[PDB]
Parts: structure tokens; C-alpha cells; sequence
RNA sequence: AAAGGUGAAAAGAACCCCGGGAGGGGAGUGAAAGAGAACCUGAAACCGUGGACUUACAAGCAGUCAUGGCACCUUAUGCG
RNA sequence: GCGAGAGCUAACUUCCGUAGCCGAGAGGGAAACAACCCAGACCAUCAGCUAAGGUCCCUAAAUGAUCGCUCAGUGGUUAA
RNA sequence: GUAGGGGAGCGUUCAGUCCGCGGAGAAGCCAUACCGGAAGGAGUGGUGGAGCCGACUGAAGUGCGGAUGCCGGCAUGAGUAACGAUAAAAGAAGUGAGAAUCUUCUUCGCCGUAAGGACAAGGGUUCCUGGGGAAGGGUCGUCCGCCCAGGGAAAGUCGG
């Protein structure tokens, strides 16, 4: 089989700097359009991110900072976006699809915060 | 009648809605799969099958197609919303042989064809 | 050499029995609630920018 | 002086080409081909007229036995018997006054018995 | 090495349509564009569109002879 | 095939004699099958009599007649 | 009826001669159920746009499926295998007829005795600026080492 449960296209690390760059500019932009799928896989991991910024300790800061290695960013998700998801169960960052493209036939989307 | 020669001056002989882009740089082959779906229907539809049909082929049959209707329309005041593709269809132009080297000396030669696209429109209506 | 090589040229025939399975769906194009141009379904229309709102500019 | 073969032998082979029609294939639009498959074509051609003629006899027989034993007699010796009266003398056409006029072939059918035992 | 050919004469296409273009459709010139400049004729292989008769229990050098069905009938309705 | 040698009186074996056919030979027959058997194709014919071989059905023609033989499927893979 | 010998003829070009034919239309092309014992011939229609049949005689680079033949064109394999180092890439913004593939920004990753820098030889303008957008660039390209135009190179002591 191989009944198993995430995706990869690339290595190890490469896997994990983009899940990192897209979770850090979905954040920095609240949009981004991207293909379907990497939206896909980013959709999940940056719900957590806005959810272990959802504490405001100084822990809750610096296990976020492990995955947003800017600064400004950080404090974004950390005083302006999380406290302001307080009150919604952990569910908000949605995916809306555009059309297919031209220089590879793929089909692009929004995953907008 | 007269005689050929008298005729080909009383009459000029035209072309109702038609329009034929002539050397597509584009494999006959791959163009026809596109040229294929709009064969024969609303040139609405084929207006907006294009639009969406991801194949790179579909631009040229747009732009044919666009031109036939504004032919059909000008040259030949045709009622538009009654158009449909009569006809369409794709020819091998020339044939741009290029050489690409090999593994141990040997050479090849790709062959990027072209194709002449042609799309005809005509007015439908039943009776 | 080329080891695996073909035995004889194909029928222009066979050569069609084979590709009498590579025709090109058409989308199944929606119309538009709004701009009504037409669109595809769980997209976004390309014309208005719409998905009941107007998700993408104008 | 030079003399090419132009137009000689467009048409020779445009000949042979034209024979061919139904000819599945390469057979029917390649000269080469289409041409040596007329070849064989003699062979078929001029041996199935020596032999048509023994295909039909073959279609005749095969009815004058299927009325002769329609009564009770059978083309060997339905045959023996009109031949019994040199006065009967067909076989050709035979067959079809046996297909088609019952009335008739009973008549020759009796006549021979009545010439045989 | 290969490589020729608009038209009598450029009169070689003003202006309008679709296209970024290429290309094409009209208009106009010309006897002719059923000569337009990837321009005398333009065979064949080879690709394709439409139509007619066919084909999804079948073992096939691919035809040939025979018969029936369907279609059509300018040297051709009576033979094809 | 017939007559010999050679060879294990082996070989679609080899070498000579001699007849026939294939080679340069179509047609019928022997399932298929150069040479075996009957026969030598000037052309046409929905005509007729025969050769060799055959006459339950697959294919044309007596599942014919009379007196017998074997029960083995012998028929339709050999011997002491 | 194979090798072979003998006989009678068909066709192709060129040449002499005869009868001619043609812009209301030649040759060539294309279609055809006619003609002749064959090679072959004719009629009709379409195309074509200028030279051309028939007859007698003469001369021939005179007749093709084969030669792993020669030149050219086009097929099959088949939309198949490939797209040339496994140093990754992401978003935003801009330009544009059209961009994954150009430009800008911000990050990421790879080399760092090098995948940095300076010459030589060799190549020549490939350099810079503005345009370009056929073909080349294994894909896009609005970009380029590609196309067009203009500009650029300065030595008494550096090399000769
Ligand atoms: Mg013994
Ligand atoms: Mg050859």
C-alpha cells in the first residue's frame, strides 16, 4: 500500500522552507494565490501556526517564531491577527480556486486569510 | 454560360463566412484536437469552449474563429445569433526540419510542422 | 543497438484504431449568477470576479 | 538525343492503379503493391472460369436430388432412368423445372421409374 | 552543394472587417487573383473535412468466382 | 520403382545402370503435400460423357444389392 | 513451358516530308461503363494557358518494382522516449495583446582554493544604449550570448 497521510514533491528540508515561506506570506499578505495544491498543503500547517500564536505568552511567541523567521511577521500574527481570532474555533483561512494557467496548464488558486 | 473563360468575369467567386489562419506554427495533429470539440455548433459555445479548453492550440482557433464571424457579419451581413460553425478544420502547411545532435556523433532531425487552420461559419436556422 | 524495434510499418488503420480514445472533453461550462458569462463550476468567474461576492479585482 | 520516360510511365501505372478498387489498403493506392496483387489476380481470374462451371454443375446436382428424393427416388438413379428413355434428355434446366414447376418434375420423376423397374 | 517561372504591362492590392502579428475576408486593378508576390502547370506518396454503402461470435496475402441487399445511372436505366 | 556397390539389406545417405515424373507441368485425386495415381491447360460457354479416386453429414454421387468375416473400435502406429 | 533461338508488333523523344490543329483555347493534369488479340488507342467532360495530333521514313541517352540501387518528398514507430547533472524555491509588486518562465522588492537554497577575481591562448564585437520580436534558445518569453541601428575602444614609461 501507501495509506500513510501528507505530501512532498521535494526532500526534507525543501518541504519544510516552503510550507515555512508560504505559512509567513499568506501571513504577511492575508491572500496569496498559489497552485491548488500548495495551497492545499499550506492551508492546515498555518491554521496551527495562528493557533500556537493564540496565546500570547512569550512560550507561544517563541515556538512560533521556529516557523516564521521574520520579525515583523511575527508580531503581526502574534498581537494583531491571533488575539483577533479569539473567539472562532480555530477555522478561518479559506481556499477559493481561479482558472487552469498558460505556461504549464495548472490550476491556480486563492488561500486567503 | 459563354464559355469558362467568360465566366470567370461575369463572377468574382466567393467565400461566405470564412477565414483560414495560414501557417500556425503548431502540429496539425495537436491543433485538430481542439478544432474538434468546436466543430459544428453555436459559435457562442465556441466562442466560450476556447475561452476554457486549457490546450495551447486554442488561441489560434479563437482568433480563426473571431475572424470568420467578423466576415460572415461585414463582408457578408450575416445575422450573427444564428451563426454557427459550418465547418473546421485543420491543414499541414510546410514543415520547419531542424537538426538535433545526438549520443555518439549521430544527428537527427525534428520536424516542427505547422498547420493551416480554417474555420467556416454559417448562418443556421432550421427551415 | 535499438534492441526493441517495430516489424512492420502500421496500417494507417491500426494507427487510428489506436487513437479513437484521445478526444478532448469539453468543460461543462456554468453561466455566471451575475455578469452571466460562463464559468466554471467551484471557480471563480474570469469576467466579473464573483463566487457570490467579488472575490477577485474587477 | 535524351529521351526521358515522362508521361510513359505515369499512365502505365496510373493503368494497374485504376484496376484496383476495393483492394484494401496499400493494395488499392501504392503501385508496387497494388500491381503485384494483380498477379495473383491472374491466378484467380483465368482458373475460376475452368471452374465456375464446376461450382454450378455442382448447384444443379445438388437440387435435382432434393425433388428427385422429394418423391422417392434420388438423382443417381432419377438421372440413369431419364437417360433410360433416351427420349428424356435435359439435365440442363433440369434442376429448375425441379425448383420451380413441381407440377412438371413429378412427371419426369414417375417416367423414369417407369422406364426403370 | 541545391537553388528557375506574378502579369502583356505593376496596373503589385488605396480604403474597410477580425488579429499584437502572421494570416485572412471584402473593395479596387487585371482578360484572368479558377495570376498576389512562401505568385506558370501542379502528378504521386502522405494528412484532412463532408457524403454514400458498410462494420462491435471474428481466425483473416487480403483477392477471385457466384448470389442476394443498398445506392446511383453523362460512352450508363438496359447493361451496367 | 527395378538392378548393383558403398553403408548396420540404417538415412528425404552415397555412387553407377535403367524407366518415369519434378526441374521447365497447371488440372482431379492422395486432409494438407515437386516427384505417387489419373492426366499434358489455343481462347469462350451456369452444356455433356469419363480417369484416378469416390457416393452417412462437413463437400459432388447408392446409408446401394447378394453371400460371408471381425467386436476388436480391429478399421484408424511393428515383431520374436 | 524455365535458359535459348525465331516471328509480328505497341510506345517514348528527336529529324525530314505530307495533311493539318489551336486564345470560342495546345501540351500536361484529372474522371470514365468505349475500342483493339496485347503492347496500347479514342470519345466526352473538368483543369490548363500556349504551343500541338495523325501518316510515311530516318536516328535513338527509347519503356523499369526489385540492384542493403541514386536524389527528393512523405509516412511507421507516436504524441511515444526525451527536454542534458536531485544547488530547491516562495510571495508580493510591475510591465504587456499574451507571462511559472522578463523586471523590482523581500525571503529561501547552492559555491566560497570556488560554481569568486586577474590574465593567456583562442574567439570577435559577442561590450554599452535604444529598439525588435520571424528563426536560434530542447518549454514560455514582453527576454537573451539571437535580429536591426547608433555608440564604445585614447598610453614617451604596461606587452610587442
Ligand atoms: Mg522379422
Ligand atoms: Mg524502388
Amino acid at each position: 500500500h501507501g495509506k500513510a497521510g501528507r505530501k512532498l514533491n521535494r526532500n526534507s528540508s525543501a518541504r519544510v522552507a516552503l510550507a515555512r515561506a508560504q505559512a509567513t506570506a499568506l501571513l504577511r499578505e492575508g491572500r496569496i494565490q498559489t497552485t491548488l495544491t500548495k495551497a492545499k498543503e499550506l492551508r492546515p500547517f498555518v491554521e496551527q501556526l495562528i493557533t500556537t500564536a493564540k496565546g500570547g505568552d512569550l512560550h507561544s511567541r517563541r515556538l512560533v517564531a521556529q516557523d516564521i523567521h521574520d520579525k515583523d511577521v511575527v508580531r503581526k500574527v502574534m498581537d494583531e491577527v491571533a488575539p483577533k481570532y479569539a473567539e472562532r474555533p480555530g477555522g478561518y483561512t479559506r481556499i477559493l480556486r481561479v482558472g487552469t494557467r498558460r505556461g504549464d496548464g495548472v490550476t491556480m488558486a486563492l488561500i486567503e486569510l | 454560360f459563354r464559355n469558362k473563360k467568360q465566366r470567370k468575369q461575369q463572377v468574382k467567386l466567393r467565400k461566405p463566412g470564412f477565414a483560414v489562419a495560414k501557417y500556425v506554427r503548431m502540429s496539425p495533429r495537436k491543433v485538430r484536437l481542439v478544432v474538434d470539440v468546436i466543430r459544428g455548433k453555436s459559435v457562442q459555445d465556441a466562442e466560450d469552449l476556447l475561452r476554457f479548453i486549457p490546450r495551447s492550440a486554442s488561441e489560434p482557433v479563437a482568433k480563426v474563429l473571431n475572424s470568420a464571424k467578423a466576415n460572415a457579419l461585414h463582408n457578408d451581413e450575416m445575422l450573427e445569433d444564428r451563426l454557427f460553425v459550418k465547418e473546421a478544420y485543420v491543414d499541414a502547411g510546410p514543415t520547419l526540419k531542424r537538426l538535433i545532435p545526438r549520443a555518439r556523433g549521430s544527428a537527427n532531425i525534428i520536424k516542427k510542422r505547422t498547420s493551416h487552420i480554417t474555420i467556416i461559419v454559417a448562418e443556421k436556422g432550421n427551415k | 543497438a535499438k534492441h526493441p524495434v517495430p516489424k512492420k510499418k502500421t496500417s494507417k488503420s491500426k494507427r487510428d484504431m489506436r487513437r479513437s480514445h484521445h478526444a478532448l472533453t469539453a468543460p461543462n461550462l456554468t453561466e455566471c449568477p451575475q455578469c452571466h458569462g460562463k464559468k466554471l463550476s467551484h471557480h471563480i468567474c474570469p469576467n466579473c470576479g464573483y463566487y457570490d461576492g467579488r472575490q477577485v479585482l474587477a | 538525343p535524351r529521351a526521358k520516360t515522362g508521361i510513359v510511365r505515369r499512365r502505365r501505372h496510373k493503368k494497374v492503379l485504376k484496376r484496383a478498387k476495393g483492394f484494401w489498403g496499400s493494395r488499392s493506392k501504392q503501385y508496387r503493391n497494388a500491381f503485384q496483387t494483380l498477379l495473383n489476380a491472374a491466378t484467380y481470374e483465368y482458373r475460376d472460369r475452368r471452374n465456375k462451371k464446376r461450382d454450378f454443375r455442382r448447384l444443379w446436382i445438388q437440387r435435382i436430388n432434393a425433388g428427385a428424393r422429394l418423391h422417392g427416388m434420388n438423382y443417381s438413379t432419377f438421372i440413369n432412368g431419364l437417360k433410360r428413355a433416351n427420349i428424356d434428355l435435359n439435365r440442363k434446366v433440369l434442376a429448375d423445372i425441379a425448383a420451380r414447376e413441381p407440377e412438371a418434375f413429378k412427371a419426369l420423376v414417375d417416367a423414369s421409374r417407369n422406364a426403370r423397374q
